[PDB]
């Protein structure tokens, strides 16, 4: 099922470094990204809950307890603004 | 003058009031996104707030709270707003 | 769900949030605990001491600016560290 | 008069900036070192409150709307971490 999906660019490269290096999460980040579609940013899998401060607009799912899908929805269309916990 | 978020409002009531219409208080933080400072003779006080905007202040708090990852939420989302995007069909 | 540290979440009914409101008023000042009362109808809210409010909002303030963020960082660090001035002032 | 108090480097620095630019400011962040000195960390002006997450142990009172004065307090001894929001 193709699904076309707007990186931002370090949350791409997390995804690209999950693709090489964790499988597991990369399938759960297509899964999360899947259940946005089909569902609504606020219905489905991984906990969705919406953000504040200024991160007013976006919302969050759990990849796992750790690490946070942080997604928007316009237009229909999912956009990533982070996928991987930087430190 | 305390802190409320962004698109919430403080209300608040005394604990008779609030014993009396506590079902109608958890009606209205849910439906309006307001939050209720339930008040007691011994200031003992407690403030009620649905469970999503709970689990939302949480969730920021945590993304927000190490400094390099409130930076890289920030400069993404920054970047996303102005274009600076990478766009790739996955398969899902 | 997340819990700030040294905080545990109580899960009660609201039938039973209702006859015991001033006990579980006491309970979350007294002892920094939190409760999600429930309702048949999913509509939950979480009970918390106005302090613990006021002590999320204030946090979240002071850390939500990544460089006031990292100030307050770096300066607890000096001040464990021994790294600080230490001067006398008058009021 | 005389209060010993531990500054962190950048605390010092901003007290220092307001004592030749802003006396309004040293004013209130004097009565605030004062009123903790008298009161204890969490009774007095400015509104006390115990701070979480990673500034667990330290203490928030306001200067005005804007800037807070976040402190700690050692054996009996006052230590200020920040008197001015860093942007």
């Amino acid at each position: 099922a193709r699904l076309n999906i707007t990186f931002s660019p370090q949350a791409f490269e997390d995804y690209k470094y999950f693709q090489q290096n964790n499988k597991k999460m990369v399938k759960k980040i297509n899964e999360l990204l899947k259940s946005i579609d089909r569902n609504g940013a606020l219905e489905g899998i991984g906990k969705p809950e919406k953000l504040k401060s200024n991160l007013t607009g976006y919302y969050s799912r759990r990849i796992n307890h750790e690490h946070r899908l942080v997604y928007t929805v316009d237009d229909n269309h999912i956009k990533i603004a982070s996928c991987k916990y930087h430190y | 003058s305390g802190l409320v978020p962004r698109g919430s409002h403080m209300i608040i009531k005394n604990y008779s009031y609030a014993r009396q219409n506590l079902k109608a208080l958890m009606t209205k933080v849910n439906d309006d996104s307001d939050m209720v400072t339930v008040t007691s003779t011994d200031d003992k006080n407690v403030v009620i707030m649905s469970e999503s905007d709970y689990n939302s202040m949480m969730e920021t708090l945590y993304l927000q709270q190490n400094p390099n990852n409130a930076e890289h939420l920030a400069q993404s989302i920054a970047d996303l707003e102005r274009g600076k995007t990478i766009t790739k069909d996955i398969d899902v």
